């Protein structure tokens, strides 16, 4: 009662992960990601795959 | 008096209409950020009081357009998407507008 | 002598194919196959310049959270698809545009993109979407940039029309590098040790090319220590 016109707008937004948000696995291990490290800076092994 | 919604919003400019179409309602697809209007609309106001330091600029700038106030549906901040649905509900009896 | 280096030189590269190649440079004296191989790894991971696809224009679609008729991807998933196309454009071009039109069942590859001669396309097999009805149709515009690193679209600078679909761009060509230090033969000393790089990349950028480059980065911001004074 009293409304006239309704519109409704509908947003859709792409979120990609940064630091603080939450990562868990299935064992209880849960976390906050803390830093985006570039390839360079991680470790990788004997064939080269970081 | 009956809130209307239409793309004639006082104090904005052209480059904050871009996105609106003709009933004042933004494109589908259109990419909007933080503050954009997404629906125009305008609502009757009664007189306000003016202060005479501002009757005074009143009378210098004699621009005085205060007829209806600007309650538009705006992007909340720190929100950037793509409008991607627009459904109007519409009561019955009251005029469907183009959009 | 003890004050004088042997300067190191590529004496071989080799194909293993399209995306994997190993290139060898010797004579190294002791140490400098680490350091030389760490320092091109961290040049070659993060500074290679590349081309990638940027904008997208297909006819009949607003926003990227849609649907084709005849097309079993979404339009995201088509982006995600462009995002790995690997394209090579002809030096002095930092922008091109090529364009992809195809009707009838069948994958829509990237052989089937039609570009200007100064556009190569590596990996014509690479498809990038699927047409399911014999009446289907698809036709795209698609925008090609020269860029160094990860440029993402909500990182760009801000009129853009509906339609246009910005795809985040990955430029660097290279995805895996390794390096191996083994030894050496030459002459009679055995001192000397041999540096091979293994490079796995989209098949865009040379071997010795990427070698020069990661070299000439290297020798460029060392010329500020060699020059070492109060700026």
């Amino acid at each position: 009662p009293g409304v006239l016109k309704i519109v409704k707008v509908y947003l859709a937004v792409k979120r990609r992960i940064q630091p603080g948000d939450k990562m868990a696995g299935r064992h209880g291990n849960k976390g906050v990601i803390s830093k985006i490290n570039p390839v360079e800076d991680m470790p990788y092994d004997e064939n080269g795959q970081p | 008096g009956a809130e209307e919604i239409t793309a004639d919003i006082p104090n904005v400019g052209e480059a904050a209409l871009s996105k609106l179409d003709e009933s004042g309602i933004v494109y589908i697809g259109a990419e909007v950020k933080g503050g954009d209007i997404l629906v125009g609309k305008v609502t009757p106001k009664g007189e306000t009081q003016l202060t005479p330091e501002e009757k005074l600029l009143r009378a210098i700038f004699g621009e005085k357009a205060s007829d209806v106030k600007d309650t538009s549906l705006r992007v909340p901040n720190s929100v950037a998407g793509t409008v991607i649905d627009v459904q109007v509900f519409t009561r019955d009896g009251v005029e469907k507008d183009k959009r | 002598s003890v004050t004088e280096f042997l300067k190191p030189r590529l004496v071989d590269i080799e194909q293993i194919s399209t995306t994997h190649a190993k290139v060898t440079l010797e004579p190294l004296e002791r140490g400098f196959g680490h350091t030389l191989g760490n320092a091109l790894r961290r040049i070659l991971l993060s500074s290679m310049p590349g081309c990638a696809v940027t904008e997208v224009e297909i006819e009949g679609v607003l926003h990227e959270y849609s649907t084709k008729e005849g097309v079993q991807e979404d339009i995201l998933e088509i982006l995600l698809n462009l995002k790995g196309l690997a394209v090579r454009v002809a030096e002095g071009k930092d922008e091109v545009f090529i364009t992809l039109n195809k009707s009838g069942s069948g994958p829509v590859v990237a052989g089937d993109i039609t570009h200007d001669g100064d556009v190569e396309i590596v990996n014509p097999e690479h498809v990038i979407c699927h047409l399911t009805s014999d009446n289907a149709a698809i036709a795209m515009r698609i925008k090609v940039e020269r860029g160094r690193g990860y440029v993402p679209a909500s990182a760009r600078i801000h009129e853009r029309p509906i339609g246009r679909l910005l795809v985040d761009a990955t430029f660097s060509p290279v995805d895996k590098i390794a390096y191996s230090v083994e030894a050496a033969r030459v002459e009679q000393r055995t001192d000397l040790d041999k540096l091979v790089i293994d490079m796995e990349t989209n098949g865009t950028l040379e071997p010795e090319e990427a070698i020069r480059r990661a070299a000439t980065i290297l020798a460029e911001q060392l010329d500020a220590f060699v020059d070492l004074r109060d700026v």
